[PDB]
């Protein structure tokens, strides 16, 4: 007697609609983009300072060959 | 109905002011009677509860014989029609929306660097230090014109992408010149893209006006005046957007129904756009011409109801009103007054007429502090 | 000294135009100004790029013609209504001063003071493309905007409160039975 007209069905429309929604309401305009973190571009500094130290390594190996001038 | 500069010193019908006050004399001249003006003891237009249906408001004052002829901006509806009598509508109107006017938001004097973080700029400065120091140590190993003033200046011209004066010639000097280029190539392009990110998000922002988007937006709350018709116009409805408003407003917490119109204005000003408000077309228009000038009308009018002169069932004086309402519409004495109080308020300055030039093209305040660093 | 007044415009120009200039300043007093001029342009060139993307990404529509006040100021547009009806007389009964400027300019209209076919004023505005306007019933404007040639737009709001009644002769045999059946 419930299923023939949907007292099971129509009440399941209501109680599943009743308690609020969390859907496409906050995917669209509940964001603003932020400033970049350092962590967005942190690895460039690792490439940078990693490039800094290896320059000093070749600076040391220059004088080894510069002293070879003999 | 207005107040008066002589609120206490003045006596009689002259104690107040307004459209209907002078319109009462327009009826009193034509119909030839004497009138005493009274104030509703409640402070509300009219309610009708799931109860003994006593009209808490001006209607029950007019139903129960305390008043004789009611003059008010009162909505002509069918529920009021069966219980009192109305004249012809003298003014056209509709439901309209009052919100906080979206004003010019405050920019920053250093708002140009906002798509980057101050942690990043702190690291850019510190990377600018050591690279010049490392190159100088690479440069001045005399067992060459890159001195300390040159190594700062070469690194400065490298980072700004404005060319260079000379180039390093030793291998280790070219290495640090290499990685500093690949450093700054990312950072400038990262700054440009995130600067485009703010401007594309800003234009994506839609100011809600159609009132269906307002029904779909839960952050902006919206309420109506209680004990009137707007509270009742959404009670009985047919449109699913109207029913969803009524489903929202019934299930609303806290109370979106405000007892008076002025506190309903007051909630909007404190909310900075969090709380919208629904009211009539004429009442929303008059607040616009006053001078906080922070209220505006969005969307189109909902329906076309009317204001009518109210008489109780069996009042003989309602038919001479039906003479004069027609006659003052023929001469335009309605329109003579309906014009008069509404172009009088030009005191807002018509700020909406001269501030519709908004566009995404920047103001100088967006890039002001760049000149400050320049000067 | 290489920075003449004819030279110094050129050095500042290529720095603004992203082009490396050959002649650099050789003083701590000079190099600060060309330095901060570089950092000046590095924002503005990027800011021109970022904003121009936003016009190309997000498009906006330009239509200042709404709410019947902007109709009253602009006199480049020609209004259109239907003769032998309400709008022929309702503007002939112009008492409001903004409606006085309508009906005077509606009488000062050429050649279409009115039209005679509702579907032709549809066709005329489609060919008008910014020269001619058409005022009409609200739900008539709404319905054609629901029909899809989709080159139609409703602006502003209702200029009047009107309604359609069943016309019965005065002293109708069935007028009040109709009126109760309306109820
Ligand atoms: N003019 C309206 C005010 C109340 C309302 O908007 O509901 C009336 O008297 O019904
Ligand atoms: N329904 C209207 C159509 C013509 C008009 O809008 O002027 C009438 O017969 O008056």
């Amino acid at each position: 007697k419930l299923s023939e007209q949907g007292v099971l069905d129509k009440l399941k429309n209501k109680w599943w609609y009743d308690k609020g929604e969390c859907g496409a309401k906050d995917s669209g305009s509940k964001e603003k983009t932020s400033a970049l973190s350092l962590s967005n571009v942190a690895g460039v500094f690792y490439i940078l300072v990693g490039g800094l130290g290896l320059a000093m390594l070749v600076a040391l190996i220059e004088f080894c060959y510069k002293s070879r001038a003999e | 109905v207005m107040m008066k500069k002589n609120h206490e010193m003045l006596e009689g019908n002259e104690r107040y002011e307004g459209y209907c006050v002078d319109l009462a004399a327009e009826i009193a001249k034509h119909c030839g009677f004497k009138y005493k003006l009274t104030i509703v003891g409640d402070g509300k237009y009219g309610a009708r509860d799931a109860d003994t249906k006593i009209w808490n408001g001006m209607v029950g004052e007019l139903v129960y014989g305390k008043a004789d002829i009611a003059i008010a901006p009162l909505t002509i509806t069918l529920v009021r029609e069966e219980v009192i009598d109305f004249s012809k509508p003298f003014m056209s109107l509709g439901i309209s929306i009052m919100i906080k006017k979206p004003q010019k938001s405050k920019p920053g004097v250093f708002s140009f660097l906002d798509p980057l973080a101050y942690e990043i700029w702190m690291c850019i400065v510190f990377a600018y230090i050591g690279v010049s120091v490392v190159l100088f140590l690479v440069s001045r190993f005399s067992p060459n014109e890159f001195g300390i003033f040159n190594s700062l200046w070469f690194s400065l011209g490298a980072f700004m992408q404005q060319g260079c004066d000379i180039s390093p010639r030793s291998l280790s000097g070219r290495i640090v010149g290499g990685v500093w280029w690949f450093f700054t190539l990312i950072i400038i392009s990262s700054y440009t893209a995130n600067l485009a990110a703010f401007l594309t998000v800003e234009r994506m922002v839609s100011p809600i006006e159609s009132a269906e988007d307002l029904s779909k937006q839960t952050e902006i709350a919206y309420g109506t005046l209680d004990s009137g018709s707007t509270k009742e116009f959404f009670r009985r409805s047919k449109i699913a957007v109207f029913d969803k408003m009524w489903t929202y407003m019934r299930s609303a917490e806290p109370s979106v129904f405000v007892r008076t119109t002025a506190e309903g204005v007051a909630r909007v000003r404190k909310s900075k756009g969090k709380y919208a408000y629904l009211l009539e077309s004429t009442m929303n228009e008059y607040i616009e011409q006053r001078k906080p000038c922070d209220t505006m009308k969005v969307g189109g009018n909902l329906d076309s109801k009317g204001y009518g002169i109210a008489t109780p069932k069996g009042s003989s004086l309602g038919t001479p009103v039906n003479l004069a309402v027609l006659k003052l519409s023929e001469q335009g004495v309605l329109d003579k007054l309906k014009n008069k109080w509404w172009y009088d308020k030009g005191e807002c300055g018509a700020k909406d007429s001269g501030s519709k030039e908004k566009t995404s093209a920047l103001s100088l305040s967006n890039v002001a502090g760049v000149f400050y660093i320049l000067v």
